[PDB]
RNA sequence: ACACCAACGGCGAAAGCACUCUGCUGGGCCGACACUGACACUGAGAGACGAAAGCUAGGGGAGCGAAUGGGAUUAGAUACCCCAGUAGUCCUAGCCGUAAACGAUGGAUACUAGGCGCUGUGCGUAUCGACCCGUGCAGUGUUGUAGCUAACGCGUUAAGUAUCCCGCCUGGGGAGUACGUUCGCAAGAAUGAAACUCAAAGGAAUUGACGGGGGCCCGCACAAGCGGUGGAGCAUGUGGUUUAAUUCG
């Protein structure tokens, strides 16, 4: 098959911002989207509460650091499998970013989906918790293979 | 198939099956696919038998042997032959090519 | 130490699965080499260009306490290692004067072994 | 310097297939004859 | 053992023959009439040579490498892969005499379109000297008329048209085996059946299918996501088991 008609991307339903409506379109499960809206702006409302920056700001500072700049492809020559490193797009890693940063969100325990997303969001704002260890071991598995191409 | 090997699925259809058949089942197609070191996941054995003495047409015995198996894709072998024992055992020849098939096809 | 003089020939064993990045003087009094396996990893990681590139950077690193200028490259054999060598004495980028090869040219002299047939 | 490389450009001169030529065996005109035909056609 | 030179190139009767130089020596091709005057062709039996592997005798032995040995893959691996590695490979003197020893085409003469080539010489042009053009022949190659051929193709180097000479063939197995004999140090080579059995065995071409042969292009076919089944409970269907029947498909 060819390709994809370009794209049609909005911006926040309250912001106008591309980023976070595509995190909110990406917390939805299964038609509930008035939900996923409620679980995004009470997870703004807890992080104008713990911290007092934008949360424009401390997301996307958030998730500079969940998005990977190369990863593993394992792909194959002549019936040989190279665990060989293919540099990922942008939005490519956007797409990721956001979905290590949810399910890794889907994880950690305590209390509703608003202190979740809030706990493992400021763990992606300070390089701990689990969504940027997990960049660091899918980078540091391609790290460890440069000697294919 | 009489230990650790390949689940064993018969199916009956116009003949009353007896010792000497589903033994000679799983000692020919088992016995013969018993140095495989494969874990193929079902085997069906559907042996039917048709015409002669039984009704209008030769006398028939036709087996097909079908191995759902892990190790790339489904195989089955349908053959027709004058006895059941004939046909299980030309259907276990063929099935012998064919499980060397995949693991031949398996190199490198 | 050594003779400290900032001029030396460098040799590359560019094998088929390996590489060895060796330096040396003019007589031949080795100051360093550092290969493939020398550099950590073995097997059939060995002999690829991030081999060479390694090997190299990790072989002429060394040779710091000299600070050779005039440098000159002397390479041997066939293999995906020479490319990615040159391009790390280059980018380590020392007077490189002239590289060339030396890899044997045999006149028919002795019968190579049997063809694979894998 | 520049990034230029001029080692491999003038290698093929005298190519080092004649070091992946002279690995495997010794074997005559069959193989000398499919080497040495597609050999005398890449050159015309 | 002799890279580049190496060429769809040169020579030999074939096998073969390539680092260079020297010596002895075969054979080919071309011209002049310089000579003889049919001395010609083929060749049973015979004789010679005859790749490689093999064997006797003595050297020599770097690489490669049957057998062998170890490791690996593998259900297994006496095999492909890898590491060692003996005979052998080379040479002297012999024996052996077989090869897909193939151009799968015995030799010789005469005759029958061309095109494009290469090699060797000869004549004329051109210059006066290397070229360069046509040619006279001989040899080597590639497309190709006629004709032949079951077809593919061959086609002045015929598988064409004719003439001569020798060999070999008459269904496939059995079987290049048995027996005998000759040769051979042996390995074996040569000559070479039958009993019985089969209704085929074969050749060239076509159409399909197929290929762990290419080339190209689609498909929720794989990949990227998202959500499940397989785990648990239940609903239901099938197989098996049981029963008088668990209707049949």
């Amino acid at each position: 098959r060819g390709t994809v008609e370009e794209k049609t991307a909005k911006s926040d339903p309250i912001y106008r911002n591309r980023l976070v409506n595509m995190l909110v379109n990406r917390i939805l499960k299964h038609g509930k989207k008035s939900l996923a809206y409620q679980i995004l702006y009470r997870a703004v409302k807890k992080i104008q509460q713990k911290t007092e920056t934008n949360p424009l700001s401390v997301l996307r500072q958030a998730i500079r650091g969940v998005t990977p700049d190369i990863a593993v492809k394992a792909r194959r020559v002549g019936g040989s499998t190279h665990q060989v490193p293919i540099e990922i797009g942008s939005t490519q890693g956007k797409a990721l970013a956001i979905r290590w940063l949810l399910g890794a969100a889907r994880k950690r325990p305590g209390r509703n989906m608003a202190f979740k997303l809030s706990s493992e969001l400021v763990d992606a704002a300070k390089g701990s918790g689990d969504a940027v260890r997990k960049k660091e071991e899918t980078h540091r598995m391609a790290e460890a293979n440069r000697a294919f191409a | 198939g009489p230990l650790s090997s390949v689940k064993l699925i018969l199916q009956g259809r116009n003949l009353e099956v007896s010792d000497n058949v589903r033994s000679h089942v799983e000692d020919k197609v088992g016995k013969s696919v018993a140095k495989h070191s494969h874990l193929v996941r079902e085997v069906d054995v559907r042996l039917s038998a048709r015409g002669g003495d039984l009704s209008k047409g030769p006398k028939l015995r036709r087996c097909e042997v079908t191995l759902f198996t892990k190790r790339h894709g489904v195989i089955r072998a349908e053959e027709d032959a004058e006895s059941l024992y004939s046909s299980i055992d030309l259907v276990s020849s063929i099935i012998q090519r064919k499980l060397r098939k995949i693991k031949d096809k398996v190199s490198d | 130490s050594a003779r400290k003089i900032p001029k030396g020939v460098i040799h590359v064993q560019a094998s088929f699965n390996n590489t060895i990045v060796t330096v040396t003087d003019v007589r031949g009094r080795v100051v360093s080499w550092a290969s493939a396996g020398t550099c950590g990893f073995r097997g059939t990681k060995r002999g690829t260009p991030f081999a060479a590139q390694t090997a190299a950077g990790n072989a002429i690193r060394t040779v710091v306490e000299q600070g050779m200028q005039r440098a000159e490259v002397m390479i041997k054999g066939p293999g995906l290692g020479r490319d990615a060598a040159l391009r790390a004495i280059r980018r380590s980028g020392i007077l490189l004067s002239f590289v060339r090869d030396v890899t044997p040219m045999p006149h028919n002299g002795c019968r190579p072994p049997k063809k694979r047939r894998v | 310097n520049e990034e230029r490389l001029l080692n491999r450009f003038r290698r093929e001169v005298m190519r080092a297939g004649v070091i992946q030529e002279c690995k495997r065996r010794r074997y005559f005109e069959n193989k000398q004859e499919e080497k040495k035909r597609k050999h005398r056609e890449a050159a015309k």
